[PDB]
């Protein structure tokens, strides 16, 4: 509770240091009331001066109804469509990634988005922030992140070699190693995997800067189901496991996989 | 901050009327 | 004064979108009616 009042300190500055809106989302996790207000802000959403937030909110919102009017005009979403994919389609137009007709398949960019939209969807109640703020948070992956992402199945493996050998051993032993859901961990960031209460918590630290966080959560589900996954002994087994992992645990792992990422990178 | 969110609407509209433009001449050619 | 002639770009793409909009409803129009003839 004393770390919600320190917070509040550096949201009351006319012009809020974004800076250090960063730090503390680092070393601490945000409060409910305040996630969607600092989310926008580290995003670039809002601006760090808190009087234009009004003002910029307005063009957010008509460049919103624009976009989305516009792919009523050309047929391409109706009523029936779910926001999710509405979302995605506003994305696309954005990006000027339209395809021709809805009936177009999905290609696996597109499931990724899809599939984070459903999460903040939970997480964001408001149609306009969800969308920018799912916006930001995917493009931040493909331009921030463009060159880290690529490299965390590496570090997966070599930070479960230091956090216990004898797992990765095994998962070696079912030549399981390669065949991991990386993409559901470090191009989904766990959307679809762990529940939205528990997985906003480890988003806060992707949005103030860090993906390397995604590793040690990743770590961290796999020494919490050790006894489960040393029971297996098939790289189809143990990844079927994995796609489909117990909703109870996943508060525990976030804060203890926080708490590795710490210990490894030893954050300011 | 205000400027850049006002540029983001003019990029965005831009988009929009690219869409339309292709939209047109799909139409176009498919009444032929 | 710079935001004064971002918004003003903005407006005038907006006007160009709004003629391209009547113009595609126009279009479907015409090949709704098209179908029409084929009776």
């Amino acid at each position: 509770v004393e770390e919600k009042k320190s917070l509040e300190i550096l949201l009351k500055d006319d012009r809020l240091d974004t800076e250090k809106l960063c730090t503390f989302s680092q070393r601490f996790p945000l409060p409910s009331m305040y996630r969607a207000l600092v989310w926008k802000v580290l995003l670039g959403i809002l601006p760090p001066h808190h009087e234009s937030h009004a003002k910029v909110m307005m063009y957010r919102k008509e460049q919103y109804l624009d976009v989305l009017h516009a792919l009523k005009v050309v047929r391409f979403v109706s009523d029936a469509t779910p926001q999710a994919e509405v979302y995605l389609r506003m994305y696309q137009l954005e990006s000027g990634k339209l395809p021709r007709s809805p009936s177009f398949p999905l290609e696996p960019d597109d499931e990724v988005f899809l599939a984070i939209a459903k999460a903040m969807e939970e997480m964001v109640e408001d149609s306009v922030d969800c969308y920018w703020i799912t916006r930001r948070f995917v493009n931040q992956l493909n331009t921030k992140y463009r060159d880290s992402l690529p490299q965390l199945p590496k570090a997966f493996e070599q930070y479960l070699n230091l956090e216990d050998g004898r797992l990765l051993t095994h998962l070696r032993m079912c030549s399981a190693a390669p065949k991991l859901p990386y993409d559901l961990w470090f191009k989904r960031c766990f959307a679809g995997c762990l529940p939205e209460s528990s997985l906003q918590r480890v988003w806060d630290k992707v949005v103030s800067g860090s993906c390397k966080i995604l590793v040690f959560v990743a770590v961290e589900i796999l020494l919490t189901f050790k006894i489960k996954v040393m029971a297996l002994n098939s790289a189809e087994k143990i990844t079927k496991f994995l796609e489909n992992i117990p909703q109870d645990s996943s508060d525990a792992i976030v804060s203890k996989a926080i708490d590795l990422w710490h210990k490894h990178c030893g954050t300011p | 901050g205000q400027l850049q969110a006002a540029e983001s609407r003019y990029e965005a509209q831009k988009r929009i009327t690219q869409v339309f433009e292709l939209e047109i001449l799909d139409l176009y050619g498919r009444l032929e």
